[PDB]
RNA sequence: GGCCAGGUAGCUCAGUCGGUAUGAGCGUCCGCCUGAAAAGCGGAAGGUCGGCGGUUCGAUCCCGCCCCUGG
């Protein structure tokens, strides 16, 4: 999409319908920033001083070399005897630092581009900073797609002469360019109508000496613009190509068999290019083809059956408009940039192709002493078409005055859109605005306003803040993410940023079995890293990652969380037909894309490792353990404002007697506890490392409206100790003794596990503190006794507790 | 230490693919076991 | 894709055209030491030298393709 023109060529342009116009590079980049052409980069020439001038080269040593500067010295690849040459005597200076009988200078030495000038460039001893124009400045331009027509001077040229307020002369024009002599047609031409061609011109040039070479002006625009210029018929097709922004080519008029046809490629045909290279083709491009052979990739590539040579006396160029699409699809597949193909690909304007001809068949004969047949060929379709210019466009008159919210001078509208080359008509309030054959980007009212906008500056446009919509602020959801990441960071856990990008074979380290559903994943085409193309359908992979970067730079105990969503597909890849942009989808199109999608629901995850209490003068600190991780469960429990529930369970890659299912009433929401050894070691995770995942939509939203009445009576405290199997999870019994007690139970807290030959074996002795208080009375010690067996009964019945005896 | 002498009498590699093999059988052997007793030990009350 | 310098221990990096990477600094472990530490001194652990193949009794080093960084 890159531009490089030098700014003397561009001030020359535009210096024809404003004598005398010139601006600072710096004030040129701002205007061209203002009016929306990226300037990529600014390039000054050169610079050099001292003794820098042309010569020519008198004899060979086979390398020695006589050059003539009022003087003659003696210098030690690319040229013959009597080239005019850069030379640079030990002087002054030269661009790069580099002080040079001195030193045949070349085109990247100089800061331009050996370099050989074209016969009768200077006078030998010419001051070469002013031969190679050292003061010029090249700017390196990014074009956006929009603006096809900015790919030339012509168009660049334009667009300054709208910032400015100036006279513009269009290069393309009758005045600058005169319509040659169209007496009979060129050569026999034939178009297939399904191509998409828009346009094709032929106009030959008889007789051109293959010794002449193009002007030094010539080729210093070429290099100046990053193309190499070797010979004419060329040199002018692409500097007009630059100059107008038309693409043109020549080809060998007597290398070309019978007549030319424009046609679809029929099955896969091949054509070698200018380089020399078969390309295989595709049954919907576009060629020109011969009777012999391969002419030209339409609108792409030229090939070297009629491409001109060194022996070419007979040039016929071809001045073609071809599809934009066609194009695109083709130079894309066989890696061609091509500033033929980058332009038509952004369209091309249609008007000047026999303009553009015309302009190539006498700069040619010009300087390469040739004569214009005075003979055109110009097909424009079926049937001919003579106006090349987009659909007119209805547009009221105030309508960039609304959408700017500013009260733009009256006739603004209709000024601006005339400077960029519009016909505006006026009928009461509504503008009917046609736009010119160069801007096909033109195509509604808001088009429109944006051709105003930037030439009258957005900085005009005032800052007005909108008013306050009434909101309804974060959502229950959104405030819930917020509470969960404040309680974790405020327990010590350092929130990280997730990557979507599964490790190589994460599952196969944690030993996930094959139909594991972690494992139906979504996978990428073209990953950053061929051996990590799998989507996340768990936070862990991603947290344990950086756990690892953690412990292997110094940080050992660490404790990691992060809130993101995951992604978990419930069928193969499945892709959705393309719905007509002209119209809104129905709810059953939008729900049969939705369905297409993973269910990608919002996760909240952490691990942990090594110390969980740093140490301290208190004492040596804990390291992590399965209840830390468990305790992360009740901190994001507490956060979300619900009861959790954990149950043993067997889960990869957790530890299968350090785990725990999580469950929100009976809905099943993660796991969490201590990793699998055998995962820790596979991985390289520090021992003991310990994990937790949670599903926050399968958590509902909750706010509940608690009404708590505090009783003035006293309290009775009472303690209960039960045995129970050693697989009676100690929540388990804490719910029994609540579901008995009733309503005078006010808390309940267990403080005491014990073990030992005392209670059997496999069996566990718990204690738990009791306190009772009555809403409307004190309590006797026989009230609370009796809420007390009959929540030791319950206990019995729920999870065979015995009363300690 | 001529390519004779430098290949039967040095080639010793069979005596260390044996060594190894005999370990590499012994790790998943051995591994195998910490892996199923992990599976029968007493677990802990997640509660 | 082209052309290229690289990928070597936990971190940052040297070094080798066939049997030792005598790998370095720091990180990890043990001892002397301290109430317990650290330094210091002494003694150890740990690398499939980028993957997959090719040649040899034997390849980080030689051949081919490929993964990712400077290009
Ligand atoms: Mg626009
Ligand atoms: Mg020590």
């Amino acid at each position: 999409n890159a531009m490089r023109l030098p700014y003397s060529w561009l001030r020359e342009v535009v210096a024809v319908g404003a004598s005398g116009w010139d601006v600072t590079p710096g004030e040129l980049e701002q205007t061209l920033l203002r009016i929306g052409h990226e300037v990529e980069e600014v390039i000054p020439l050169g610079p050099v001083d001292g003794p820098v001038t042309v010569g020519r080269v008198a004899d060979i040593e086979e390398r020695a070399c006589a050059v003539d500067i009022r003087q003659y010295r003696e210098i030690i690849t690319n040229f013959a005897v009597g080239d005019l040459v850069v030379v640079a005597l030990p002087g002054a200076t030269l661009p790069g630092g580099f002080t040079i009988d001195g030193m045949i200078c070349s085109a990247a030495e100089l800061n331009l581009g050996i370099l050989v000038l074209p016969p009768g460039a200077a006078e030998p001893g010419a001051d070469g900073a002013g031969v190679l124009g050292l003061d010029d400045v090249v700017f390196h331009l990014a074009i956006t797609p929009d603006r096809g027509y900015c790919m030339s001077v012509r168009g660049l040229a334009r667009e300054l002469a709208c910032a400015y307020d100036l006279d513009f002369v269009d290069p393309a024009s009758n005045s600058r360019v005169p319509p040659l002599p169209i007496e009979g047609p060129a050569w026999p031409l034939t178009v297939q109508p399904e191509t998409g061609v828009r346009r094709f011109a032929l106009r030959p040039v008889i007789g051109i000496d293959p010794a002449a070479v193009s002007p030094w002006w010539l080729q210093r625009r070429l290099l100046l613009c990053g193309i190499r210029a070797t010979c004419p018929a060329v040199d002018v097709t692409n500097y007009v190509m630059l100059e107008l922004g038309h693409p043109m080519h020549a080809h060998d008029r007597n290398r070309i068999s019978g007549t030319l046809g424009v046609r679809f490629a029929r099955s896969g045909e091949t054509a070698v290019t200018l380089d020399g290279i078969e390309r295989k083709l595709d049954t919907a491009d576009v060629l020109i083809v011969d009777d012999a052979a391969t002419a030209a990739i339409g609108g792409v590539m030229g090939a070297a059956s009629t491409e001109v040579r060194a022996d070419s006396t007979d040039v016929l160029l071809e001045a073609a408009i071809w599809d934009p699409a066609a194009v695109s699809r083709t130079q894309r597949r066989l890696h061609l940039p091509s500033e033929a193909a980058r332009r038509y690909e952004r369209t091309v304007d249609p008007a000047i192709s026999v303009a553009a001809l015309d302009r190539c068949a006498r700069l040619l004969a010009d300087i390469a002493g040739g004569e214009v047949s005075p003979t055109l060929t110009d097909w424009r379709g079926d049937p001919p078409c003579d106006d090349w210019s987009p659909p007119p466009i209805r547009m009221g008159v105030d309508v960039p005055d609304r959408i700017a919210g500013v009260a733009y001078p009256q006739g603004t509208t209709a000024r601006r859109l005339a400077q960029i080359g519009a016909v505006v008509t006026h009928d009461g309030d509504t503008l009917t605005v046609t736009p010119p054959s160069w801007r096909p980007d033109l195509r509604q009212p808001a088009d429109l306003v944006e051709e105003v906008l930037r030439l009258e500056g957005l900085e005009v446009i005032p800052s007005v803040l909108p008013p306050a919509p009434a909101g309804r602020g974060l959502t229950a959801g959104q405030q819930r993410r917020r509470t969960i990441g404040r309680s974790l960071a405020l327990s010590g856990y350092v929130e990280i940023l997730p990557t979507p990008f599964l490790p190589a074979g994460v599952f196969d380290l944690w030993g996930l079995e094959a139909d594991d559903s972690r494992r139906m994943t979504t996978r990428v085409l073209n990953p950053l890293e061929a051996d990590r193309p799998q989507l996340a359908t768990t936070l862990l992979p991603a947290l344990l990652e950086a756990l690892v970067r953690n412990v292997s730079r110094g940080l050992v105990d660490v404790a990691l969380f992060a809130i993101a969503q995951v992604v978990q597909p419930t069928e193969q890849t499945r892709g959705v037909g393309l719905i007509p942009v002209d119209r809104r989808p129905t709810d059953d199109e939008i729900a049969m894309l939705d369905a297409s999608l993973p269910r990608q629901p919002q996760h909240v995850a952490a691990v942990l490792a090594g110390l969980r209490e740093p140490r301290g003068p208190w004492g040596p600190g804990r390291p992590v353990e399965a209840a830390d991780a468990f305790e992360a469960v009740r901190i994001i429990a507490r956060a979300s404002r619900v009861d959790v529930t954990l149950r043993p369970a067997q889960y990869l890659p957790w530890h299968p007697g350090r785990c725990a299912q999580v469950f929100v009433g009976e809905s099943s929401v993660g796991h969490a506890g201590q990793l699998h050894p055998a995962v820790i070691e596979r991985s390289g995770l520090p021992k003991g490392t310990c994990a937790v995942e949670l599903n926050l939509d399968a958590i509902p939203c909750s706010a509940p409206l608690p009404a708590p009445r505090v009783s003035p009576y006293p309290a009775v405290f009472q303690d209960v100790s039960l045995v129970v199997a050693a697989d009676i999870p100690a929540q388990a019994v804490a719910d029994a003794v609540r579901a008995g007690a009733g309503d005078l139970l006010e808390d309940i807290a267990l403080f005491d596990v014990f073990t030992g030959p005392q209670i059997g074996e496999h069996r566990k002795s718990l204690t738990f503190a009791l306190r009772f208080r009555a809403p409307d009375r004190t309590l006797t010690e026989d009230d609370a006794s009796a809420a007390r067996d009959a929540a030791v009964q319950s206990a019995a019945e729920r999870v065979g507790a015995v009363l300690r005896g | 230490v001529k390519e004779q002498r430098a290949e039967a009498g040095k080639r010793v590699n069979a005596a260390r693919n044996a060594a190894q093999r005999s370990y590499d059988e012994r790790l998943a052997t051995l591994r195998a076991e910490r892996d199923a007793a992990v599976l029968v030990a007493e677990g802990i009350d997640v509660t």
